[PDB]
């Protein structure tokens, strides 16, 4: 639900 | 001194907290810090970015732990969370920007 960043 | 003693690492604060500290207007591009997860459980490294296009912004990266080791993708390893701090503090490598700066608390 969170957003992160995939590098 | 261990890890957890360094001034960047704020252990358990919420995602709200993390972003309400780090979004102060006096803090440069790559302030950052290493925060405890909210909604997963792996460590997240939380850090200011300013998009020209969209403003000043946080992203936020999971640091997942190496069963056997630390990374954000799987290509850059590093045996501790030190070693994470201390690479991207001079190579973005993926980062929108380098890490400068310990968010002040
Ligand atoms: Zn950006």
């Amino acid at each position: 639900e969170p957003q992160y960043e995939e590098i | 001194a261990p890890w957890q003693a360094e001034e960047w690492y704020f252990g358990k604060i919420t995602r709200r907290e993390s972003e309400r500290l780090l979004l102060n207007a006096e803090n440069p591009r790559g302030t950052f810090l290493v925060r405890e997860g909210q909604s997963q459980p792996d460590y997240v490294l939380s850090v200011s970015d300013f998009d020209n296009a969209k403003g000043l912004n946080v992203k936020h990266y999971i640091i997942r732990k190496l069963d056997s080791g630390f990374y954000i993708t799987s290509r850059t390893q590093f045996n501790s969370l030190q070693q994470l701090v201390a690479y991207y503090s001079k190579h973005a490598d993926g980062l929108c920007h380098r890490l400068t700066t310990v968010c002040p608390t």
